[PDB]
């Protein structure tokens, strides 16, 4: 997208791997508020929008 | 109503519980009442605050 | 301790940092009593090939 019309895909019924975004050595940003990346994979969400 | 002298300590002893154990579903300005939910979100790094 | 990360890492060896040098590289203690002295060496450590 764009900043203004900001694209979004509600993700659901999944099973999800964290440890190929952590383990990634691309991304130049990778700030978690309110969660740390490591202990994502650990936890079972209700929700999770992109 | 004849035995409240007795009932209100027990109730204020009940009410003294009642509130303290309702203090622990209070953030206090913390993401999550409960303490297994932090550590299991956060670092110890973030973790600690 | 003496050694040569890259720029954008320099924010990482800070206490309780995270990334790949702070990570799997060297980890400064959360406790860190020290000074993080760094310069632009990108002139000495770089080459053209």
């Amino acid at each position: 997208a764009s900043v203004y019309a900001w694209n979004r895909k509600r993700i659901s019924n999944c099973v999800a791997d964290y440890s190929v975004l952590y383990n990634s050595a691309s991304f130049s940003t990778f700030k978690c508020y309110g969660v740390s990346p490591t202990k994502l994979n650990d936890l079972c969400f209700t929700n999770v929008y992109a | 109503s004849a035995l409240g002298k007795l009932q209100d300590v027990v109730n204020q002893n009940a009410q003294a519980l009642n509130t303290l154990v309702k203090q622990l579903s209070s953030n206090f300005g913390a993401i999550s009442s409960v303490l297994n939910d932090i550590l299991s979100r956060l670092d110890p790094p973030e973790a600690e605050v | 301790d003496s050694f040569v990360i890259r720029g954008d890492e320099v924010r990482q060896i800070a206490p309780g940092q995270t990334g790949k040098i702070a990570d799997y590289n060297y980890k400064l203690p959360d406790d860190f009593t020290g000074c993080v002295i760094a310069w632009n060496s990108n002139n000495l450590d770089s080459k053209v090939g």
